[PDB]
């Protein structure tokens, strides 16, 4: 709703929820010059 | 979307909609903020050059979609529109600076497995992953090709943020602080860019520190589709963050 | 192209 944005906001069910990766999201990580 | 392949499902569970009553056509794309808060691009409502101004009543939007034209039963909610915000000093004479509008839903939305909340930047995010070559992703359904076709599902495509200096010597448009340009170089060997019906949807980028999907910027202009020495325009949404606060908590949220 | 959606809608 705002600042950094929500409170569970940015965390997908599917995904971080769960633990489950998507198939590209690895190239956006890699590209800040590799993720956490 | 030019050059993206076919999302996965859940994958942007914050992408929405912006739909035509009649006749029934995709708008453009947005964004769910909150339980009852829609972010786009100013110019998907409002464009008197060609002589776009839509109202509340003319709209629909979809959430939790997949299918860009099947109606997904049990899986997507429509909503209706209670309000829209255009920030006021939108540039649609000039450059479509400040491009960028908010909608608050008639009612609010339920979270599940296909719906579910994007997080607004703070400073210091901004800060640290706003980088040239930084790369951010796009989403939406949009066409394919600039003259082809129409994708049957959500698509999805990876860009590089792109340095102010390049971004400018690209075009004749005048380049403000409010946007910042993405796109490979025709160097890359690397394509894909936003096109027409993508406008107003997200430009994402996920925190290495947190986890967490913050939305960068709304999909604005650009110069055809995917083409060689030219990038794609977002609206700055950290240098909007202002505007957002002030509107949703003078209003609801 | 749009498959029909339900008229509690419009
Ligand atoms: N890569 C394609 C991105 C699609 C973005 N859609 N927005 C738009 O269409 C906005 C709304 C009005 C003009 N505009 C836009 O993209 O303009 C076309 C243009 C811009 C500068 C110089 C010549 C032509
Ligand atoms: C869009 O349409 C409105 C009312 O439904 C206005 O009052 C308004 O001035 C507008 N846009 C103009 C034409 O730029």
């Amino acid at each position: 709703t705002f600042g950094s944005g929500e409170a569970d906001c940015g965390l997908r069910p599917l995904f971080e929820k769960k633990s489950l990766e998507d198939k590209t999201e690895r190239e956006l990580l890699e590209s800040y010059i590799d993720g956490r | 979307i030019v050059e993206g392949s076919d999302a996965e499902i859940g994958m942007s569970p914050w992408q929405v909609m912006l739909f035509r009553k009649s006749p029934q056509e995709l708008l453009c794309g947005a964004s769910l903020i909150s339980d009852r808060w829609v972010l786009t691009a100013a110019h998907c409502l409002l464009y008197p050059p060609w002589d776009k101004n839509f109202t509340e009543n003319d709209l629909l939007v979809r959430i939790g979609k997949h299918s860009r034209t099947r109606y997904e039963r049990n899986i997507e909610k429509i909503s209706m529109l209670e309000k829209i915000y255009i920030h006021p000093r939108y540039n649609w004479r000039e450059n479509l600076d400040r491009d960028i509008a908010l909608m608050k839903l008639k009612k609010p939305v339920a979270f599940s497995d296909y719906i579910h909340p994007v997080c607004l930047p703070d400073r210091e995010t901004a800060a640290s992953l706003l980088q040239a070559g930084y790369k951010g992703r796009v989403t939406g359904w949009g066409n394919l090709k600039e003259t082809w076709g129409q994708p049957s599902v959500l698509q999805v495509v990876n860009l590089p943020i792109v340095e102010r200096p390049v971004c400018k010597d690209s075009t004749r448009i005048r380049i403000t602080d409010n946007m910042f340009c993405a796109g490979y170089k025709p160097d890359e060997g690397k394509r894909g860019d936003a096109c027409e019906g993508d406008s107003g949807g997200p430009f994402v980028m996920k925190s290495p520190f947190n986890n967490r999907w913050y939305q960068m910027g709304i999909v604005s202009w650009g110069e055809g589709c995917d083409r060689d020495g030219k990038y794609g325009f977002y609206t700055h949404v950290f240098r909007l963050k202002k505007w957002i606060q002030k509107v949703i908590d003078q209003f609801g949220e | 192209d749009f498959e029909e959606i339900p008229e509690e809608y419009l």
